[PDB]
């Protein structure tokens, strides 16, 4: 499955 | 002068942030040069009025598990932060992307070092509030982890927080439901997300409903002891979560590798 970064905010 | 003390190299990292590789001319110390726009600064502190990030970095700048602030400059529209840059490094997010789920021995060593680093922050009066694999560097030669980017942090307090600027998918359910949390128990929740991430290869929750749902499905083979530690960190009720001491006394956490052992066995 799609692993992704997650920006802060 | 700013452009006279440092040789400024290329941009670092993997978005809308501005951190440059650099070397200090005095002694060729590798540095990271972080530019922060005044107009984008959330909270301000005082020493001289500076971004809170500078205040927090100064408080933890003693111990090598946290990024060290070496200096800072003010400019018309920005502040510039000179951070001590380890090398060679990869951040933990890319590390897990490339290697998949980590062996528990390796995750134990990593998680332990993150615990020691966060304990150091709290002992210094600093709450990071954005613990995640993207904010952790791995010194691939020494096997040492570094917590970075205190740009969402706050002074540690014992009363309730009602603001939050970190990463939503690492935030606890009391933040999702009620927009409040206490610092330590919120930190422990994010540490549970982080530990799951390490031993399963990705974070457990992507949507608010999963975060508040309080069910942890394991997608990889994970030892019963590790599963129990993770589920404990992700207790829905904050006061049900372990303290740092209870985490580090958990049976899964015993017999940790030293950093150098970690590098020789798993990183070299
Ligand atoms: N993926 C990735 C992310 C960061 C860095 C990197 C690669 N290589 C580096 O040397 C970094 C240095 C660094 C240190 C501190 C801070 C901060 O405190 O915000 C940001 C970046």
């Amino acid at each position: 499955r799609k692993r992704r970064r997650h920006p802060s905010g | 002068p700013l452009e006279s003390q440092y040789q400024v190299g290329p941009l670092l990292g993997s978005g809308f942030g501005s951190v440059y590789s650099g070397i200090r001319v005095s002694d060729n110390l590798p540095v990271a040069i972080k530019h922060v726009e005044k107009d984008r600064i959330s909270d301000w502190g005082e020493l001289t009025r500076v971004p809170m990030e500078v205040v927090l970095l100064k408080k933890v700048s003693s111990f090598s598990g946290v990024i060290r602030l070496l200096d800072w400059f003010e400019r018309p529209d920005s502040f510039v932060l000179i951070l001590e840059r380890p090398e060679p490094v990869q951040d933990l997010f890319d590390f897990i992307t490339e290697r998949g789920a980590l062996q528990e021995e390796l995750a134990r060593s990593f998680f332990w070092q993150v615990l020691e680093a966060v304990r150091h922050c709290h002992n210094c009066g600093v709450l990071h509030r954005d613990i995640k694999d993207e904010n952790i560097l791995i010194d691939l030669n020494r096997g040492e982890l570094k917590l970075i980017d205190f740009g969402s942090g706050a002074l540690l307090k014992d009363t309730v927080y009602t603001d939050f600027d970190g990463t939503r998918v690492y935030s606890p359910p009391e933040w999702i439901r009620y927009h409040r949390y206490h610092g330590r128990s919120a930190a422990v929740w994010s540490l549970g997300i982080l530990l799951y991430d390490m031993v399963c290869g990705d974070i457990p929750f992507e949507h608010d409903e999963e975060i508040i749902g309080g069910q942890v499905f394991f997608r990889q083979r994970v030892s019963s002891e590790c599963q129990h530690l993770i589920r404990w960190c992700l207790a829905l009720r904050p006061s049900d979560r372990p303290t740092f001491e209870e985490i580090q006394n958990h049976p899964w956490m015993q017999d940790v590798l030293l950093p150098q052992e970690t590098a020789e066995i798993h990183l070299h």
